[PDB]
């Protein structure tokens, strides 16, 4: 925003908004497989209790 | 504002020893959190609200 | 933090990323399901007496 | 009689505008019957950020508070000098295109503002840069 | 193409009620679906084929 003109900062930046947002997504996605993996564990602890 | 390096944030007191040379801190985020203000040769610690 | 990690310290981005829709919206619901759900699994495992 | 009138009483309130997000309940004819303004109360947030005018008991997520900055502080370097600008775009004689010469500038302030005054100027098109933003930043070299 | 208004559907005889402003109905998906006639005010209703 201190380097580029606003007509087409917008096109530089969508290139970055994109990628992160993106990125929050395979972490989100991670996180649901791996707590489906925890819960599949931990209700095989619960019946051993 | 230090020499065009916009952000929002606190200024602390810092201990980190910076090379002549150095004048840029960064983090494992790999963006710039300790600086050096240009009058003096102190340097100042950046950290998020 | 959707809004933040994303565009942190830039107002102009956190109103580009506004028109982006509904997706930030979508991962605090989603991760919030795994986040209680842990308060239940332990709950489960060891709350039987 | 032009000077001195008995008029009745008369009230008027007058309020301004604010840009605020507000949730508005169309009725099943259409009009406004019940509306919530987000930014009032937490009680306010929570109804607007779950679509819903009732919400059950139970603990809520909503915006993330955030401290906003209470001044704004420039620092710069101390010296205040003047770059030789004006005598390369005043220099009587230039060298040929095939022997370009190339100047050091530096340990300088430089004020681009002058030089967008000069009416004979054809080419200004900074790629890298906005035109505009070579007054508020630093040039290494 | 009511007013600029494009779209495609079969219009019926609509049983919803339009107050004199209101121009344009909108489903919860967020979508036109009753047009009034510029020439007749009886309300249309737009739904696809």
């Amino acid at each position: 925003f201190s380097r580029l003109d606003k007509v087409e900062a917008e096109v530089q930046i969508d290139r970055l908004i994109t990628g992160r947002l993106q990125s929050l997504q395979t972490y989100v996605t991670q996180q649901l497989i791996r707590a489906a993996e925890i819960r599949a564990s931990a209700n095989l602890a619960a019946t051993k209790m | 504002n230090f020499n065009g390096l916009k952000g929002t944030g606190v200024l602390t007191e810092s201990n980190k020893k910076f090379l002549p040379f150095q004048q840029f801190g960064r983090d494992i985020a790999d963006t710039t959190d300790a600086v050096r203000d240009p009058q003096t040769l102190e340097i100042l610690d950046i950290t998020p609200c | 933090d959707c809004t933040m990690y994303i565009c942190g310290d830039s107002t102009e981005c956190s109103n580009l990323l506004l028109q982006y829709g509904s997706f930030c919206t979508q991962l605090k619901r989603a991760l919030t399901g795994i986040a209680v759900e842990q308060d239940k699994n332990t709950q489960e495992v060891f709350a039987q007496v | 009689s032009s000077s001195g009138w008995t008029a009745g009483a008369a009230a008027y309130y007058v309020g301004y505008l604010q840009p605020r997000t507000f949730l508005l309940k169309y009725n099943e004819n259409g009009t406004i019957t019940d509306a919530v303004d987000c930014a009032l109360d937490p009680l306010s947030e929570t109804k607007c950020t779950l679509k819903s005018f009732t919400v059950e008991k139970g603990i809520y997520q909503t915006s993330n508070f955030r401290v906003q900055p209470t001044e704004s502080i420039v620092r710069f370097p101390n010296i205040t000098n003047l770059c030789p600008f004006d005598e390369v775009f005043n220099a009587t004689r230039f060298a040929s295109v095939y022997a370009w010469n190339r100047k050091r500038i530096s340990n300088c302030v430089a004020d681009y503002s002058v030089l967008y005054n000069l009416a004979p100027f054809f080419t200004f098109k900074c790629y890298g840069v906005s035109p505009t933003k070579l007054n508020d930043l630093c040039f290494t070299n």
